[PDB]
Order: C-alpha cells, then sequence, then structure tokens
C-alpha cells in the first residue's frame, strides 16, 4: 500500500545540521509531488515547500535558509530534507506527505546539548493487600530519558486493548512517561504480562516482567 | 430495434458514455415499457405513445452508469458534475431518458473501481459531445508538469460501488432518445 | 500569505450528531472556477490524513460523513453523524498562493455519559530503591467529563510537592480519559513513613475515591 516511511527521533547538537529521510512505496515516486511541512507542539502545522521528484522545487521565504530538499529518483524512491543551523525554534515534528492521503510518521528533531541518557523501566504491579477484583491494571513507568520519542508495548501487542499510554513530562532535562495495561485477573497472575520499551534515540529496548 | 443495449452485460463509463445507432429497422417504443419495472421514464418533447409513428435518424441510444443522487442530472438545463463534466443534454432534447437501479449487478464488497467519472474540466461541456482526456487537470496557476499534488487533479474519478452504501450511493443505468 | 482562522478551537458534539468548524482567509482562496482549499484530521498521536481537497471534494479511503461547503472567504467541514473514532484535531489549509498556510486548529472531542475513573495505587518497585529513589504510581483510567482532581496522602498529611500528573486525550474506543499521577521522593524519605493515598475527585462520586496501601 501507500507507504511514507521516515527515519527521525534524532538528537541535534545546537548549530549543526541534519537530514532527514522519508521513504515511499505503493505508488510511482515520480507521478505525485511531496511537500514538507513542520508542526512545534503549541503552532499549528506550518508552510508547505514542495519537490516535483524531476528537478524542481519551491519553498517559503521563511525556511529558504535552512531547508534544502533533495530526492533520490533511483531504487531509493527517497525524499530528503537538509535542516540546516539548528537553533532550538528548529527542534519539532517534521512530515513528509503525498498532497493526498495518511503523511508519514513524523521525525522528531531535539536540538540539544544534553547527552543521550536511556530510559530507566520500573514495573508497577500492586503487592500485599489487593482484593484482586474481576480485572487487574499493572503499569511501566519509563524515567529518566533524553531526548523525546519512546513507545511502550505490551506482549508485543497481545495486550493492545485497555493500553494507556501517558504523555511524557520534563522535570529537570530528563523525560518520564507511564504506560498502564488491564488485564482479567483470572490471566496476569498466572499468564506472565511483560512490558517492551523501546528508545530509538539511544537504538536501545528494554523488557520487563511484572511480578507481585 | 434491438434489445441488447438495455439487457447488456457490461455497461459504459459516464465520461466515456456509450452511444447505438438505430436506422433502416423498425423501432416499437410501447413494448419497450413491458421489459421494464423503470424507475425513471423522464419525456421532454412528446409521448412516446405519440410518438410511435415516424422515425428518422434520430434513433441514438446513450448508455453508462451513474450515482443514484446524479440521475436527476440527466436532464435538460441541469447543472453538476455529469451535466457540465460527462454528459450534457441540449435545450432543444426531444426525447425520452430511462434509468433503473443495478446494486446488483454492479457493486461489490471492497467497492466497483470499474465505472468512472469527470470532476474536473476547465469549461462545462457542449451538449452531446464525449471528453476522455485524462490529463492533470490545473487547478491554480501552476503548470502541474504531469505530476500531482496540491491543485493539479487527476480529473477522473471512481464510483467505487459499495453494496451497505445508500440507495443515493447505489449504482444505475441510463438510456437516451 | 493569507491567514487561516478557525472557529470554535474547540467543539463538543454527542454521538451521531452533526458537527460543524469554519476556517476564514484574510483572501479570497478561489481561483478559476475552483476554491483551493483542504481539510486535514490529525488523531491523537497519528499523522494528519488529508480529508477534503478543493473545498469539496472528498479523497479515497475517506467515509461520505464528512463534506466541505463554503465560498471563497469563509469555508466550512461538515460530519453529518459523528462517530466516535472522529477525536481529532482538524487543520484548514490554502494553496491559492505560495507559500501555502494552515488554520490554528479544532480539537474534536466527544460528549458522553459520565463515567466513573478506575482508580489504582502502585509502590515504587524495590529496584528504584537501590538507585536512591522512590516514585509512587496512581492511575486514574476511564473517566469522563475531564475534570478531574488529585491528593496524595502519606500518613494521613497531604503532599503537595514532589507530585506529577499526566493526562491522555479522549479515547477513540471510550470516549473517556485516563491520568497518572507520579509522587517522586527519596527512599531515604520514604522509609520514614508507612501509609500512602492516592485520592481521586470527580463529578460521578461526592466523596474522594481513594486507593492506598502500608509499607508492610
Amino acid at each position: 500500500q501507500v507507504q511514507l516511511q521516515q527515519s527521525g527521533a534524532e538528537l541535534v547538537k545546537p548549530g549543526a545540521s541534519v537530514k532527514l529521510s522519508c521513504k515511499a512505496s505503493g505508488f510511482t515516486f515520480t507521478r505525485y509531488s511531496i511537500y514538507w511541512m513542520k508542526q512545534r507542539p503549541g503552532q499549528g502545522l506550518e508552510w508547505i515547500g514542495e519537490i516535483n521528484p524531476s528537478t524542481g522545487d519551491t519553498n517559503f521565504n521563511e525556511k529558504f535558509k535552512s531547508k534544502a530538499t533533495l530526492t533520490v529518483d533511483k531504487s531509493s524512491t527517497t525524499a530528503y530534507m537538509q535542516l540546516s543551523s539548528l537553533t532550538s525554534e528548529d527542534s519539532a515534528v517534521y512530515y513528509c506527505t503525498r498532497s493526498t492521503g495518511y503523511w508519514g510518521q513524523g521525525t522528531l528533531v531535539t536540538v540539544s546539548a544534553a547527552k543521550t541518557t536511556p530510559p530507566s523501566v520500573y514495573p508497577l504491579a500492586p503487592g500485599c493487600g489487593d482484593t484482586t477484583g474481576s480485572s487487574v491494571t499493572l503499569g511501566c513507568l519509563v524515567k529518566g530519558y533524553f531526548p523525546e520519542s519512546v513507545t511502550v508495548t505490551w506482549n508485543s501487542g497481545s495486550l493492545s486493548s485497555s493500553v494507556h499510554t501517558f504523555p511524557a513530562l520534563l522535570q529537570s532535562g530528563l523525560y518520564t512517561m507511564s504506560s498502564s495495561v488491564t488485564v482479567p485477573s483470572s490471566t496476569w497472575p498466572s499468564q506472565t504480562v511483560t512490558c517492551s520499551v523501546a528508545h530509538p534515540a539511544s537504538s536501545t529496548t528494554v523488557d520487563k516482567k511484572l511480578e507481585p | 430495434p434491438f434489445g441488447e443495449v438495455f439487457n447488456a452485460t457490461r455497461f459504459a463509463s459516464v465520461y466515456a458514455w456509450n452511444r447505438k445507432r438505430i436506422s433502416n429497422c423498425v423501432a416499437d417504443y410501447s413494448v419497450l415499457y413491458n421489459s421494464a419495472s423503470f424507475s425513471t421514464f423522464k419525456c421532454y418533447g412528446v409521448s412516446p405513445t405519440k410518438l410511435n409513428d415516424l422515425c428518422f435518424t434520430n434513433v441514438y441510444a446513450d448508455s453508462f452508469v451513474i450515482r443514484g443522487d446524479e440521475v436527476r442530472q440527466i436532464a435538460p438545463g441541469q447543472t453538476g458534475k455529469i451535466a457540465d463534466y460527462n454528459y450534457k443534454l441540449p435545450d432543444d432534447f426531444t426525447g425520452c431518458v430511462i434509468a433503473w437501479n443495478s446494486n446488483n449487478l454492479d457493486s461489490k464488497v471492497g467497492g466497483n473501481y470499474n465505472y468512472l467519472y469527470r470532476l474536473f474540466r476547465k469549461s462545462n461541456l457542449k451538449p452531446f459531445e464525449r471528453d476522455i482526456s485524462t490529463e492533470i487537470y490545473q487547478a491554480g496557476s501552476t503548470p502541474c508538469n504531469g505530476v500531482e499534488g496540491f491543485n493539479c487533479y487527476f480529473p477522473l474519478q471512481s464510483y467505487g460501488f459499495q453494496p451497505t452504501n445508500g440507495v443515493g450511493y447505489q449504482p444505475y443505468r441510463v438510456v437516451v432518445l | 500569505d493569507i491567514v487561516l482562522t478557525q472557529s470554535p478551537a474547540s467543539l463538543a458534539v454527542s454521538l451521531g450528531q452533526r458537527a460543524t468548524i469554519s476556517c476564514r482567509a484574510s483572501e479570497s482562496v478561489e481561483y478559476h472556477g475552483t476554491i483551493l482549499m483542504q481539510w486535514f484530521q490529525q488523531k491523537p498521536g497519528q499523522p494528519p490524513r488529508l480529508l477534503i481537497y478543493a473545498a469539496s471534494n472528498v479523497d479515497s479511503g475517506v467515509p461520505a460523513r464528512f463534506s466541505g461547503s463554503g465560498s471563497g472567504t469563509d469555508l466550512s467541514l461538515n460530519i453529518h453523524p459523528v462517530e466516535e473514532d472522529d477525536i481529532a484535531m482538524y487543520f484548514c489549509q490554502q494553496s491559492r498562493k505560495v507559500p501555502y498556510t494552515f488554520g490554528g486548529g479544532t480539537k474534536l472531542e466527544i460528549k458522553r455519559a459520565d463515567a466513573a475513573p478506575t482508580v489504582s495505587i502502585f509502590p515504587p518497585s524495590s529496584e528504584q530503591l537501590t538507585s536512591g529513589g522512590a516514585s509512587v504510581v496512581c492511575f486514574l483510567n476511564n473517566f469522563y467529563p475531564k475534570d478531574i482532581n488529585v491528593k496524595w496522602k502519606i500518613n494521613g498529611s497531604q503532599r503537595q510537592n514532589g507530585v506529577l500528573n499526566s493526562w491522555t486525550d479522549q479515547d477513540s474506543k471510550d470516549s473517556t480519559y485516563s491520568m497518572s499521577s507520579t509522587l517522586t521522593l527519596t527512599k531515604d524519605e520514604y522509609e520514614r513513613h508507612n501509609s500512602y493515598t492516592c485520592q481521586a475527585t470527580h463529578k460521578t462520586s461526592t466523596s474522594p475515591i481513594v486507593k492506598s496501601f502500608n509499607r508492610n
């Protein structure tokens, strides 16, 4: 099917440059113009600079200084955008889009001088006097990571219903988030539950087993 | 006369409406309204019971498949997508237009993408005209150059007939005279 | 640069009702017979998808429940039977003059009957203690409406310093809201007490809904 796989979740030191890739699949690369969009939490969507997969491109004077759009017509079928001299106003989510259908997953760029700290995962299981009930809620606390971008998955997807991903919070340069999952009480103490947290910005993945 | 038009196994598309001729033969416009259950027989000029008594090469049959909500567009003076962009009747229209539902034939689980319709055009269609152009319609000040995007749209859209859709979103089939 | 101003910024509607949002443009986004407006929908945590192109035309894969109307300078997006999955942000974007501009957005949330929060407390893992810290978690899941308040108690006394709260957008399945509260504290400051308590205050209960535990 039509797919726009973006890379990303990248920490970039202030003032450096970065190149975001977006690979296209399921459609002919040359028949569809490609647009790049910027979204910062707090601000709305901003600006559509386009590349015609056949030379031509057009930007916005607001980005006609930090944005350089190119593409590889060849087997890559990949559109690239290079962002130059990244200031703190440049950390955001950038999307590649096809003018029709879903946009790419979005690359989150974080421009900071901080060192990549991996997340610390902790299991949250009730114990010592819990009256069970028809169902039980377990959790995973993902604390002390940077930069933002963390994905928690329960039982590799077997527990996708009754899941809650709480947005992350920045308290002193580090991020903290939580995830909850509710399951029938007849299961968890018998059939085990495992939480798999993924940090792409550190290329790390940690799995924790919840036990009473 | 002939009946392989209405009893045809494959009907045309709106933007490519299929015309058929009939001459040097006899046509009985009365018993036509017998193999019927026709949901539409809109008629302008003379009644078919009276027109059963004369006949030039005027005998023309235009077949295609439209949208339910759009059957009202195959009528003189009407505007819209089909009238302006697919099949335009004149204002001197002297004939009849016959229609009927066909959801059990031209519908699919997952949509039927065979029937299409023109959605954009630089100018309205002159009466009795057939446009099969497939060029990227320039919507704004931009030459498109064989590439789609914001503006510059592909002009032919598919109906995607599903059975779960409503009667307006259901198929049909039209005639002419 | 046409300025796109959306109204309202936040619309609440009921299941099956009609929802309408409007977009004003400083200039006319019309050109030679077509209105160069687009409507995009971004569900919570998803990339935006194109709903409407050329102001009134619907893109493939978009249900007929969405419709586009308006003229030149004032445009409207309508949803005739609002379904539970429509919880999303809605952006209008123009394309008659480069640069292409977007609107401010419109968060569409869904009205439903009240729901009491299921509250669950969680002591700190024994291994966070080895790190020197101790974080007590409390989940308040599936509550409606959005308004909710949280009090942390310890040995009876209220604590308000090391408390951090996180909220979720409305769920596409429940139309409810969940919330997490973390009381972070030192392992040394944690062993100097016994009972910990998470109290929720919501429309559905005149009395605070309480979960608690003791360090024994």
